[PDB]
RNA sequence: ACAGUUACCGUAGCUGUAGAUGAAUGCUAAUUAUAGAGUAUAUCUCCUAUGACACUGCAUAACAUAUAAAUGCUCCUUCCGCCAAAAAAAA
RNA sequence: GGCGAGAAGGGAAGUGUGUUUCAAAGAA
RNA sequence: UUUUAUGAUCCCAGGCUGGUUUAAUAAGUCAAAGUUUAGCCGGGAAG
RNA sequence: GCUGUGAUGUUAAGGAGCAUAGGAAAUGCUACACACCUUAAUUGGUAAUGCAUUGAUAAAAAAAAAAAAAAAA
RNA sequence: AUCCCAGGCUGA
């Protein structure tokens, strides 16, 4: 499918694999199919919490281990990135 | 030549009417009478060829 | 409220029927199937003869009377059939002449299909009719069912309503069942060589019809 | 036929207002490059192909000037060949010599009921 | 060779003519459940089709036969007189 | 005489008579058997150079062709264009149309 | 039916007929003239493609393409057709001309109209010859003032 | 290109205007005493027949009106439009209000052939034999042609 | 069928780029073109022509081929289409 | 009284469906 | 005695077929297999 | 005269509306054509059908006086 | 087995 809706079971920040350093905004999300997957939150800043509904698309964040999906901004409870032009 | 010329239309116009039929039908029946003839003419030519 | 087919009924002169628990042979999987034997109940239709016409008549005994049994003979002109007309005529209508009008049939006046395009157009404006004279009569269910035979010929109607003038303009068939006797508007004329004993003249009216 | 119905018209100055344009020259504003080849073929080409053979516009019919009846001498037919190649070393054997027919075991021509193959004449392309 | 009329039969008509009718008893596939599942609410799911004249009866239930079917056809049955 | 001061009047004059929305109204487009789907056109400089149609003739026959009257007829080149047919090829095309069959 | 044409007759579908299948796309419609059975789908099963018919074409003249020999063959075989197909075949010359809607006998007002139209056409031809005697492409005619008139002869 | 289209359309417009004028001038008049409302009553329009008659200003307009004009008419249904079209055509063709089989026979009976009901001479016999030889009586029905000859 | 993958060569995967979809999502447009000049200031120039030359996809505008998933509840189906040449309007 | 009428079926079936190659006559 | 590693015995999942144009010396049939108006087929019951 | 009885068991394998789940899987028509059914008959009838809206996933939107043709040199 | 048949034939 092009994309699936899911519920954020966990929201946190993870450490990227070296040599990269920093904190990547990630969430464990239970898709509509029932599977739980790791999803990266692209952009600067977000309001996602637990029990938040997000639309999820295919996108691989190479830094975060095992992360293979991204969240579509501006859809469901994931607001669009601010101060973006 | 007779069937595909102007004689067929005149024969249709000259066909006699029977009580109970509109003018078109009496020409249609004569018109169909010529149709049964041309169908037989085509069959002969096709068979000979 | 909804208009639905009337319940099926058995005809006069027959035992009851058990019936069926669903309307037709396809119910309900083919809702647009119509049975050839379905009763014609909608306006502008004539009920089938001996199948759905002449249903068994039941009334409470409080209202029963001898007039209750003259219903078929008292049916109006548009509905009364040839047998019902003939039953209460001299010699059961035999030796007389009968012809049907057809100008008052229910379909020609009532129904959704009454007004429709015709091959000739709409009406804007003496006649040679079919004349039937009964000779053999036998009623299976008085007065509406009989097995009749007679002479069919071409007559000559005229201005009186219309009146038969020459019942034998052309000789047709000498022994045939009446045409369209099942139903319609029939008119009759007694023979020229009529006897006053059989065809009784009207009794004189009272001079002073006192209240 | 046009000259037979020929008529003399009266054109005024106000009748040519929109017969003239703002631009001195005319050119095609869009390229002819198809964005989706199969979709274009299915939507705008195939539905109008009622036969698989390629046939050109017929030559005009010549009518006698005085009468208007067709002339005994008419222009020759105009066949089309793809890429201009007008010959085959090995032409395929065709059943359409006697279309919709076959030979029965008795030895006689008889009819055949069969859905025609829409691409029969485009195999090979001619 | 194939048959001109197939599985239908020419039979006399109540009006003095003839017409085509399907075979009797019906050719049914009893190896499968009646469809729809609610067919029993409106039909007799164990309806039987008999062939009896006076006191003599015949038990005949058409059923599919091995191929080649040929002229005889797909369906057949046994000779059982009562 | 009619004055078309605006485009609305021009449209009114040019409009075809009304037709029912059940019959074929739009003409079927022409399809040329050599550019059925693309319509090449030029898109690269030079945009207006001269383009000549060439249709190969090749060798319609590979056997000795006797002279028609006095003209040789037998081919001498492979470069002949079928849209610019020579004298002897036209002569052959004319003789074929006159053959008795 | 002659033994040859028996396959053309379908027990399930009916006898052969010459008719037209819709073709083209929404808006741009023409017709494919085919030989099929009576109960076949109009755009579905058929036996042969006999031609095409386009009433609306860029040239402004209805176009009718037909295989003449095949139409003759199917008429010989016995394919039936309706009034429109009969009229098209009559115009094409393949069959005698069918009568008009109400019959030939019923057309006298139309013959009078045709004669009047022919007379007016001849009058306009005479006027055009009189014009040819001068043939002035541009003229000036009064309203107040004189306006230019172009005498285009289309 | 635009000029060519313009001139062709102008020619077609002139042709159509002339044809419309001729048809309107040669329209077939109604019988004595009939108006548009009378025609509508006789055809039995029923609903808003008077309104339809008011919309149609004259019998010429009613007879030469197009299906587009009939549809434009307010309150006219598809059935009414079809009825009007059929009756207008029937009247223009003289099959109504004389809508009777006897009327059809009286009006449109074909006149007898030129030589019909004439005693046969030797010239007639010779011509008949020549026609039979030409038309090969054995095939089809030669009489269809021989009778007209 | 081109490039890239930390000395070089060979295995081997991986990465971007074509094409067929046209299925979901993001941003974005839409009622399609009202109106018709002259001196548009200069330079140049024998197709002398408001030529070079420079707002008019600007019009009779157009608008297409295949499709219609699953679960539950409620309601609806009963006067289907033609033929009276189904003996009618009837010299 | 006479003709036509399957909301145009995807509910069965794997060596099946369909495909390819054939064949099919009253009036004996 | 009959089947059976050329898959018998014996589970679950799926009807099959056609569609013209089609760039490149990759075409004279689009070239092992990809479709879209359509073709063939898909029980019986008022007992 | 006084209850009742007379074939008196009628709605899904379809359609529509509303909800559920799903990223998503559908809307209007007066529809002069074809085809089909019917008829004695271009005798009568239709909504299969044909049109239009959206969809953004496709086209056309350049060149020829008298022509509707013309590989537009 | 005798309710119906606009279905038929028969009885010296």
């Amino acid at each position: 499918a092009p994309q699936k809706k899911g519920i954020c079971v966990k929201v946190r920040v993870q450490t990227p694999r070296k040599p990269n350093s920093g904190l990547r905004k990630v969430a464990r999300v239970r898709l509509s199919t029932g599977r739980t997957v790791l999803v990266y939150i692209p952009g600067i800043g977000h309001n996602l919490n637990v029990h938040s509904v997000v639309l999820v698309r295919g996108g691989r964040c190479k830094d975060v281990p095992g992360c293979n999906y991204k969240a579509v901004r501006g859809v469901a409870d994931l607001l669009p990135v601010k101060n973006r032009e | 030549h007779f069937l595909l010329g102007p004689a067929a239309i005149e024969q249709q116009k000259a066909a006699k009417m029977q009580r109970g039929l509109t003018p078109y039908q009496t020409e249609l029946f004569m018109w169909e009478r010529q149709m049964r003839e041309i169908r037989k003419i085509y069959r002969a030519q096709y068979l000979q060829r | 409220e909804k208009e639905v087919p009337p319940p099926l009924k058995s005809g006069i002169g027959e035992p009851k029927k058990t019936g069926y628990k669903f309307p037709h042979v396809f119910f309900p999987y083919k809702s647009r199937y119509r049975s050839p034997h379905r009763q014609r109940w909608w306006p502008g239709s004539a009920p089938r003869f001996l199948l759905h016409s002449h249903p068994k008549r039941w009334a409470p005994r409080r209202d029963l009377s001898f007039a209750f049994f003259a219903f078929h003979g008292l049916k109006p002109f548009a509905e009364k059939n040839l047998y019902e007309l003939m039953h209460s005529l001299p010699l059961r209508g035999a030796s007389s002449f009968f012809w049907r009008e057809a100008d008052s049939d229910p379909w020609k006046h009532l129904g959704r299909k009454a007004n429709r395009l015709q091959a000739r157009g709409v009406r804007t404006q003496g006649r040679k009719q079919l004349v039937f004279s009964p000779r053999e009569i036998y009623y299976k269910r008085r007065p509406f069912h009989a097995l009749v035979f007679g002479r069919l010929s071409v007559g000559q109607l005229g201005a009186s309503s219309r009146v038969l003038k020459h019942p034998e303009i052309i000789r047709g068939l000498s022994r045939v069942a009446p045409p369209q006797a099942s139903l319609g508007g029939w008119k009759w004329r007694p023979p020229k060589d009529a006897s006053r004993w059989i065809f009784r003249p009207k009794f004189p009216l009272p001079f002073r019809p006192e209240l | 036929w046009s000259q037979k119905q020929r008529r003399l018209l009266d054109v005024t100055d106000g009748m040519l207002m929109f017969c003239r344009k703002h631009t001195r020259l005319s050119f095609k504003k869009h390229h002819g490059v198809i964005r989706r080849q199969k979709t274009h073929y299915f939507s705008n080409v195939r539905p109008f192909l009622w036969r698989s053979s390629r046939v050109l516009e017929p030559p005009p019919l010549l009518l006698y000037r005085h009468s208007g009846k067709p002339a005994d001498w008419q222009l020759p037919a105009r066949p089309f060949y793809r890429q201009g190649v007008s010959g085959l070393l090995f032409p395929p054997r065709l059943r359409r010599g006697f279309p919709s027919m076959r030979v029965n075991s008795k030895g006689q021509f008889v009819g055949v009921n069969k859905m025609p193959y829409i691409a029969e004449k485009a195999q090979p392309r001619l | 060779a194939p048959s001109v009329h197939g599985d239908f039969c020419v039979v006399r008509r109540a009006d003095g003519g003839f017409h085509l009718v399907p075979p009797y008893p019906p050719r049914i596939n009893r190896t499968v459940e009646p469809y729809p599942p609610s067919a029993g609410n409106f039909y007799e799911l164990n309806r039987q089709f008999k062939l009896q004249w006076k006191n003599v009866e015949y038990q005949f239930v058409p059923k599919l036969l091995p191929r080649p079917w040929g002229r005889a056809g797909p369906w057949g049955g046994d000779l059982v007189r009562i | 005489s009619v004055s078309f001061k605006n485009r609305a009047e021009w449209r009114a004059f040019m409009r075809l008579p009304p037709k029912s929305r059940v019959e074929p109204r739009r003409p079927i487009p022409r399809i040329f058997p050599w550019r059925m789907a693309h319509n090449p056109l030029p898109r690269r400089y030079p945009l207006y150079k001269h383009r000549t149609l060439f249709l190969p003739l090749s060798l319609p026959s590979y056997s000795p062709q006797p002279a028609i009257s006095g003209v040789a007829v037998a081919p001498l080149t492979i470069t002949t264009n079928a849209a610019q047919l020579p004298r002897t090829a036209l002569l052959q095309s004319a003789v074929r149309q006159l053959r008795p069959l | 039916v002659r033994h040859m044409f028996l396959p053309f007759y379908s027990k399930e579908r009916g006898p052969p007929r010459i008719r037209m299948q819709v073709a083209g796309v929404k808006g741009k419609r023409f017709y494919k003239i085919v030989a099929a059975n009576q109960r076949d789908p109009r755009d579905g099963k058929h036996m042969e493609v006999l031609g095409s018919y386009a009433p609306c074409t860029p040239s402004g003249v209805e176009e009718l393409r037909l295989r003449f020999s095949r139409i003759k063959f199917w008429l010989a075989a016995g394919a039936a057709f309706n009034s429109k197909m009969g009229g098209l075949l009559g115009n094409a010359g393949l069959v005698p001309l069918p009568p008009p809607m109400f019959g030939w006998r019923t057309k006298a007002r139309y013959t009078l109209l045709e004669s009047v139209m022919q007379k007016q056409e001849k009058l306009r031809e005479n006027q055009l010859r009189e014009y040819f005697k001068t043939a002035e492409p541009v003229v000036y005619r009064q309203v107040k003032k004189e306006e230019r008139i172009r005498k285009i002869l289309r | 290109k635009t000029f060519k289209r313009f001139i062709l359309r102008y020619k077609q417009k002139e042709e159509e205007a002339e044809d419309l004028l001729l048809k309107r001038t040669y329209t077939k008049p109604l019988p004595e005493g009939w108006t548009v409302l009378t025609f509508l009553e006789k055809i039995n329009i029923g609903e808003n027949a008077e309104d339809i008659a008011a919309a149609f200003s004259s019998w010429t307009d009613l007879a030469n009106a197009t299906i587009d004009v009939l549809q434009s008419v307010e309150g006219m249904t598809n059935q009414q439009r079809r009825l009007i079209v059929k009756h207008v055509r029937l009247y223009n063709h003289g099959l109504w209000p004389e809508n009777s089989y006897e009327d059809y026979i009286d009006k449109f009976q074909a006149p007898p052939l030129e030589n019909e009901n004439k005693e046969w001479t030797e010239a007639d016999d010779a011509r008949l034999l020549e026609l039979a030889a030409q038309y090969d009586v054995s095939f089809g029905d030669p009489w269809l042609y021989i009778s007209w000859e």
